[PDB]
């Protein structure tokens, strides 16, 4: 069993539940805690 | 649309990083004389 | 002759081989097609030959190799995802219209021919082969389904001459419409046949042969490919198949 | 006595069927062997009937005769005593003759004797029956290719006897004889050209020989598992591909991410035996009049 | 990625418990409940052959040297490239190998074919690990294995290779050659075999499974059948491995001297003890 | 005996468990071992149980 | 549902609403974004 | 359940943790001049 | 059975009853337990 | 047939050229008398 | 000779039965001709 | 449902749609800058 | 089932014990210890 | 039939313009006669 | 019952004790410390 068209599965309304909590938050659950954890990675130890 | 949402989208961000960062943390172990304990033998 | 010579000419030919080679390797399947029926995205690095010479093996007309790949035979899966990649979905049961496990094609009618003036495969009914006179003979042994279950007799052999080997247990059920079955899955104990692809109530879900003489290479697909049919799917998912389908040897 | 029918394998067995006749012949096939159906309900059980003549009784008889030449040499020093010669049934030794002698035939029989006529009736005991992988190839009407990896095969037997230590003036160049006296000589070519392994010609002569357990290490294990369908029978699987080419030609792209056909897999095989004494062929004619040393060949071309 | 008969066999499963968790098709390529496993230990042991190229002063996979630890430590470790990155490629390989040879079977569950391939791979984790769980386990320690490289272990073939004498010598190692030198013997015919049937001289009818009893018939006399050469060619490359581990079990653990000090336990017989004959008379 | 679903049951007292299990499905098990279980610890597990009292000196 | 011919799939607009919505995500940010990367590139350390 | 309990965490990340512990042990156990347990009789 | 939003599954709230028991608390004394070591580890004795 | 189309130009013809670069540049970076990376310091 | 009766092959429920009677039952009077001897081979010759 | 003989595609006018746009004027700035980032580099280094 | 009766346990029986018996006699056959067979010779 | 042709000039005659190009052409710069581009060094 | 009567009893109960007798008859005549048959002098 399957539906037509745009697009599934899915799904209407899934476009910001679905794709955006767990894919662009993503982008912030460890792009953001990236900047806090490399301002003490970039100086241990390129400056020895 | 389509791909996973209930399924591959926490099982590729598990073994993805862990896949690029920790096999990756190999190379900056390839140093011994870098290395975060090894400086006391250089 | 030389230190340095014979190598130069190692590293360039045979090193035109395997562009040679995989071709010859790469020509039944290809042209490569989707998941429907159309031009595919690629082909590869090693592009497929337009055929050549395949004189057929009983005067059987013209056949060109690579040869059949379009969709003649049936086809029907319910998509749960429609970006390439994720597996398709039989519709009804999965042994119902044959996608999945039970693999198989629609081919032209006609047994497979050797040699003296007949077919590839017969019984011993038939072909009188090998007889019974001396001694107590097994011939006509009852037999257990995957369900360990009683299904049915096995009471012929279907015999060999060139290579010498059987080839079917022709399963007669109560009805006399006989059930067909192959040979490299089969495994008997002691006194009675214990078999574990097929439960003893799905044997009729194969079809029965027309002729009981014919082994036409049509009907070569399914009766020994219904035997994947429950390999893949039987069966979920809890409870007495559980202890039937893990562990074990053999 | 009658025909036992065993649980389900299974078999019946063939009665009187020769085979074709188109243009071998069929009289000199005087009998058919007696059947020994040694249980022989996993492979076959047939014997005869074969082809007779003199393309035949060729091989056989200077087979022998090289095959008698070298156990006399076994006999020779035993002591006149049956004892002796199965304790030292390959201590035993012969080879031509001397390393100050070499082409010449006129060695007597005390000394570099036993060579010359092993090699002798072994030059028509393996060149009038690959007169026979190549001719018994048309006895019906079929390719010679049983021949093609036959002539890429006794190619490094082009080397080792007849080619190296011929236009090298030597036959002591030319290989000792028996069980253990072949073998002071594959630990005696190793010693001297500086270890054959920067010689990447006996090495790569080696890299199609670990090869052929990476490619029938799976085809006798794959095409008795494709069995289960209709695939065993390799002349209905090619161009009317059955229901084991499609049990087979998924696997191995997804595997290790290449496929084959029914006619494509016998291409493979015959292209890492072709070349196994091949590369070894240029791997044993490489190893002579250029340089002596593969060690003082290791060290010009190779970082170089 | 698919062929052109790939429309049907396209189904989920195989995989052992969790579900379609991992089974993804990326392109040709099988990425199974073995496969982000093996894209694991893949991209993680190519980087184990360039470890051992900063500290041992070769980057060339010409005398790349991860040496096996050494012969006197014990049982724990080593140094850290002479027997440590060692330790770390050896469940690093060894862990690919294996999710591998039952993700084949995330490939033979899914359809039905005999399980016999997932099954010929074995032997090659029956000759190599007849080199690192078997033989350095015992004796003492790692110290008894090979680097890992493409030469460093050649001319430790050869050099440390005549440390039990003459090695044509040993019995086990012979017959673990003699089923080595037939497994090219029956693929040089057999690979001719189904070539000559389709394609004869030129124009001429394709061949049928009866010209097979008046061809090899017509030549050595043997004929075990079409599927008696696939089960007479599994017998020449899977055995050149555990009888060659035969040579490995036995050859160094028990018998770490001489093995051509092995043949002079055939004269010593009261028959033929006190009286010498051939050769060494 | 049936939901007509599977093959196998829910719970009761007779009719089940009285011989199944115990019977059919795994029992190549015992008869596969006995030499595989027993002929490859003479010389394994054997090897590391008298190194206990004895080598304590 | 079974498919037919060319050029289904493609097609429309589960080609323009999801795969032209998920590969530019390789073709910018990798693309244009790799230059603000050559930012801290193109001078250190290429000049001496 | 955004990912599996029963499956994933109660033995599979069981061999997470201890596929990084032991890989580390053979460099730390190991290694030329460390050792603290090898080295007290030479 | 399987329901419809997200996590879903999920399960809301079976996302507060599997994923809290070991994945914080599993986690958290997978934190309680590595920091700790490292205080036995870190100076003893890689200063040589 | 022969030759298609969308599938060569993102990971195949991606390394066409990149395998026809590192095969013209593992060559002319090495050579005494050009270098133009190393030499610009000394 | 054997275990019992007619036939064996055999037997339902088996093994539960077989094995469990192929290691005392036939041992029952091997070992009644063998503990003895184990008795007097508790000191003689062990203690040199 | 599939295609026909050779070719198809093909076709006309099928050939010149998905043929002459990532290989016409794919291959065009690709020898454009084959000029462009090379006539820069006529010049420097096969000079000194 | 599965185990063979009228061939393969005739075997475990039959020889089973006798082969436990002189194989392992062998060894001690002519021991420094335990003797009891060799200790005679005067 | 038997051969191809828009498979043995589209790729094949077209690799065969680069299989034949570069083979010499090291051929004759293994041969320090020619040598021919470097001008810069001198 | 479970073992053949005229082919273990009969004929091959003559290789239970002819192989068994014989072998045990072929260790002891390279050892001069019984014989009992090869001294005949005094
Ligand atoms: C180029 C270097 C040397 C050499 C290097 C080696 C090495 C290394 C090996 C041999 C081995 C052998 N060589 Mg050689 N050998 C050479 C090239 C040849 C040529 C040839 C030129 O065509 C021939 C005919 C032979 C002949 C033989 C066989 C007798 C033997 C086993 C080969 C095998 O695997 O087949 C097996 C299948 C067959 C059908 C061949 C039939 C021969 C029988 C079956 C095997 C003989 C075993 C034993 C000697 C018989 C003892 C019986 C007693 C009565 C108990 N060699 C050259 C001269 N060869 C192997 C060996 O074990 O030597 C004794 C071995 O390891
Ligand atoms: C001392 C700091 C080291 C360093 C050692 C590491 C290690 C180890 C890792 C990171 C990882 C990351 N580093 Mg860093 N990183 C450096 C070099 C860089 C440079 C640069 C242009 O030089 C940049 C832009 C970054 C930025 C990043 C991120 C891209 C990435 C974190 C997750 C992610 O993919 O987003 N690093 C410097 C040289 N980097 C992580 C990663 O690989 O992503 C999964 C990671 O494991
Ligand atoms: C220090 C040790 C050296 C070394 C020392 C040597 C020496 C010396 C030799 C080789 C040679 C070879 N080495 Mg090396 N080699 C080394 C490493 C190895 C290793 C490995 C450990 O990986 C292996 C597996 C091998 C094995 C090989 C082969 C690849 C090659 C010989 C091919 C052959 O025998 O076919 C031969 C098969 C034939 C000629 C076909 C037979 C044709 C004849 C005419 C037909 C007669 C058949 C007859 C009738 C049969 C009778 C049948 C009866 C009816 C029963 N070497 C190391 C580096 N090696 C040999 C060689 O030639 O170098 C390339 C050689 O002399
Ligand atoms: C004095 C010289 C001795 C001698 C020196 C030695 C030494 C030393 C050795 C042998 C060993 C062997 N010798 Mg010897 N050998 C002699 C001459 C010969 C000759 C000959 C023709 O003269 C032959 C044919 C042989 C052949 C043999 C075999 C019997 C045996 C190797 C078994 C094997 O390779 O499988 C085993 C297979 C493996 C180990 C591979 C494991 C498979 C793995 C899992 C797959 C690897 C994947 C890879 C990492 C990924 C690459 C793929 C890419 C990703 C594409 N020897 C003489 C008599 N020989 C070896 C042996 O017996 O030990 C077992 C050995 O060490
Ligand atoms: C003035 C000399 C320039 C230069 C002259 C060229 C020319 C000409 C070309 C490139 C090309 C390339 N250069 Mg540049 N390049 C330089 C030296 C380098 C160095 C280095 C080792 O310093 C690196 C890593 C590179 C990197 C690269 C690749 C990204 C690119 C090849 C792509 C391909 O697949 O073909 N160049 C110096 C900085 N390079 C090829 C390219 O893709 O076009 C830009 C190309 O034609
Ligand atoms: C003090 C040492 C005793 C002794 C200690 C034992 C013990 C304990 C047992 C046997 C038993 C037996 N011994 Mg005792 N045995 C002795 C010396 C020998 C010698 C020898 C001459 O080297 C041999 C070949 C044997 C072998 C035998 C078998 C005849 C018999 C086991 C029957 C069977 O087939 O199972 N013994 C001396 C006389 N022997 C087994 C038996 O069945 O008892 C009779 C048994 O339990
Ligand atoms: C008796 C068994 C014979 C055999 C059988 C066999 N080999 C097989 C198979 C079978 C059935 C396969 O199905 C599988 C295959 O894909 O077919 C070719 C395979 C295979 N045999 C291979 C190689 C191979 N087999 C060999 C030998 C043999 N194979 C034996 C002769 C040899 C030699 C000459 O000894 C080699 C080199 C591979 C091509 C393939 C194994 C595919 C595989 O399992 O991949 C997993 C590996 C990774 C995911 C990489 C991770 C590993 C690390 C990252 C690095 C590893 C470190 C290590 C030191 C590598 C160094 C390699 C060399 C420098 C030694
Ligand atoms: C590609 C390389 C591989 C290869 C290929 C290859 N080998 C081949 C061939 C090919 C193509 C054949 O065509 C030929 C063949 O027919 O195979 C069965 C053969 C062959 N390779 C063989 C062996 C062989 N294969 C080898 C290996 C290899 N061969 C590689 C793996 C080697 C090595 C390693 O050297 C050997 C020695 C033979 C099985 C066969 C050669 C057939 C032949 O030439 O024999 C002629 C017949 C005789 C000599 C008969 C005489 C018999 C005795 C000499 C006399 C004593 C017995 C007699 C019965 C006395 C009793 C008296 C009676 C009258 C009562
Ligand atoms: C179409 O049909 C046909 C084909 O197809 C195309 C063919 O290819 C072929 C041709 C193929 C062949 C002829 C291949 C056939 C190969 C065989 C039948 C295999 C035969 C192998 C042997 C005879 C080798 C046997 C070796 C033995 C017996 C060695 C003895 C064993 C030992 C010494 C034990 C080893 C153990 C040891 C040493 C333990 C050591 C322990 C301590 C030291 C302690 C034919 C004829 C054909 O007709
Ligand atoms: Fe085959």
């Amino acid at each position: 069993a399957d539906k037509s068209d745009l697009g599934y599965t899915g799904l209407t309304d899934e476009q910001a539940q679905e794709l955006h909590s767990v894919y662009m938050s993503g982008l912030w659950l460890f792009s953001a805690v990236a900047i806090v954890a490399h301002l003490a990675v970039y100086i241990w130890r390129p400056w020895f | 649309w389509m791909i996973f949402d209930p399924r591959r989208v926490f099982v590729a961000q598990g073994v993805f990083l862990f896949l690029l960062a920790v096999m990756i943390h190999l190379i900056l172990l390839s140093t011994p004389s870098y290395n975060w304990l090894e400086i006391s033998a250089a | 002759d030389l230190a340095s010579l014979a190598i130069y000419s190692f590293w360039i030919f045979l090193a035109g081989l395997i562009y040679y080679l995989q071709t010859e390797n790469m020509r039944e399947g290809y042209p490569l097609e989707n998941e429907d029926g159309t031009p595919a995205a690629n082909q590869g690095p090693f592009p497929l030959p337009k055929p050549k010479t395949f004189i057929l093996p009983h005067g059987r007309g013209t056949l060109t190799v690579p040869g059949p790949e379009s969709e003649d035979r049936p086809i029907a899966l319910a998509r749960t995802a429609v970006s390439e990649g994720f597996p398709h979905a039989p519709t009804g049961d999965p042994m119902k219209d044959g996608v999945g496990p039970a693999s198989w094609v629609a081919r032209r009618d006609l047994p497979e021919l050797d040699g003296h003036g007949h077919n590839k495969i017969k019984p011993m009914k038939a072909a009188a082969g090998f007889h019974v006179s001396a001694g107590k003979n097994p011939i006509g042994l009852p037999v257990r389904g995957c369900d360990l279950e009683i299904a049915g007799k096995v009471v012929d052999i279907w015999v060999d001459i060139p290579e010498q080997m059987a080839r079917f247990l022709e399963v007669e059920l109560k009805d006399g419409s006989t059930r067909l079955l192959p040979m490299q899955m089969v495994k008997v104990q002691s006194n009675r046949v214990h078999v574990n692809a097929l439960s003893s109530d799905l044997f009729a879900g194969i079809p029965t042969i027309k002729s009981p003489t014919e082994v036409t290479l049509l009907e070569e697909d399914k009766i020994c490919g219904y035997v994947a049919g429950g390999l893949m799917y039987a069966a979920p998912k809890r409870k007495s198949v559980v202890a039937a389908m893990l562990a074990e040897y053999a | 006595a009658e025909y036992q029918n065993i649980f389900s394998q299974v078999q019946v067995r063939g009665p009187a069927d020769l085979g074709m006749t188109e243009d071998v012949n069929l009289a000199n096939r005087s009998g058919v062997g007696p059947f020994s159906t040694l249980l022989g309900w996993f492979g076959n059980a047939q014997l005869g009937p074969i082809y007779l003549g003199s393309l035949g009784v060729l091989s056989l008889f200077s087979g022998l005769m090289w095959f008698f030449t070298i156990g006399i040499w076994f006999w020779y020093q035993a002591g006149w005593n049956p004892a002796v010669f199965l304790r030292d049934l390959f201590f035993f030794s012969l080879e031509p003759p001397a390393p100050e002698y070499g082409l010449s035939f006129a060695a007597p029989l005390k000394e570099g004797g036993l060579w010359l006529i092993a090699s002798f009736f072994m030059f028509v005991a393996v060149w009038s029956w690959w007169g026979r992988t190549y001719l018994r190839a048309q006895a019906l009407g079929m390719g010679k290719h049983t021949a093609w990896a036959f002539l890429s095969a006794i190619w490094l037997w082009m080397v080792l006897g007849f080619i190296r230590p011929i236009l090298m003036g030597s036959w002591s160049e030319a290989v000792p004889y028996g069980i253990f006296s072949h073998l002071d000589w594959t630990n005696n070519f190793s010693l001297v050209h500086g270890n054959l392994f920067y010689n990447p010609f006996h090495g790569l002569s080696i890299a199609f020989l670990y090869g052929s357990a990476l490619l029938f290490a799976m085809h006798g294990a794959t095409i008795l598992a494709v069995s289960r369908f209709g695939g065993e029978r390799e002349l209905e699987q090619i161009a009317d591909r059955g229901t084991a080419a499609e049990r087979a030609a998924l696997f191995w792209r997804w595997t290790m991410g290449f496929n084959a056909t029914m006619e494509g897999i016998h291409r493979w095989a015959i292209w890492m035996a072709v070349l196994v004494t091949l590369t070894g062929g240029i791997g044993i004619l490489l190893s002579g009049t250029v340089v002596d040393n593969w060690y003082v060949w290791g060290q010009n071309h190779g970082m170089a | 990625a698919l062929l052109s008969f790939e429309r049907k066999y396209r189904v989920p499963g195989g995989t052992l418990v969790g579900g379609n968790l991992f089974d993804f098709w990326v392109g040709p390529f099988y990425v199974g409940f073995f496969g982000v496993a093996t894209f694991f230990f893949a991209a993680l042991g190519i980087i184990l052959i360039a470890w051992s190229a900063v500290l041992q002063g070769t980057w060339n996979p010409q005398l790349i040297s991860v040496y096996p630890p050494a012969l006197e430590y014990g049982l724990g470790g080593a140094p850290l490239a002479k027997g440590g990155l060692w330790q770390i490629i050896t469940i690093c390989a060894t862990g690919a190998f294996v999710s591998w040879a039952l993700r084949e079977v995330e490939i033979c569950r899914k359809l039905g074919i005999g399980y016999h391939i997932p099954f010929a791979f074995a032997f090659a984790i029956l000759a190599y690990l007849t080199l690192v769980l078997f033989r350095p386990v015992m004796m003492g320690a790692w110290g008894y294995a090979f680097p890992y490289g493409i030469w460093t272990h050649l001319d430790w073939v050869s050099n440390t290779g005549y440390t039990y004498g003459n090695f044509h010598y040993n019995p086990a190692h012979m017959i673990a050659i003699s089923f080595f030198f037939t497994n090219a013997l029956a693929l040089a015919l057999h690979g001719a075999l189904v070539l000559s049937a389709a394609n004869p001289e030129k124009g001429k009818e394709m061949r049928t499974p009866d010209h097979e009893d008046t061809f090899f018939r017509d030549l050595v006399g043997y004929s075990i059948g079409t599927l008696g050469i696939h089960r007479l060619g599994l017998l020449l490359s899977l055995s050149a491995v555990f009888f060659s581990a035969l040579c490995m079990i036995i050859t160094g653990t028990i018998w770490f001297d001489q093995w051509v000090d092995w043949w002079q336990w055939w004269v010593k017989l009261p028959w033929w003890a006190n009286i010498p004959g051939g050769i060494n008379g | 005996a049936d939901k007509t679903i599977f093959n196998d049951h829910l719970n009761t007292n007779p009719k089940t468990n009285l011989r199944l299990w115990v019977a059919f499905q795994m029992m190549k098990g015992a008869g596969w071992a006995g030499g595989v279980f027993f002929g490859t610890l003479l010389l394994i597990g054997f090897f590391r149980v008298v190194g206990r009292m004895l080598p304590i000196q």
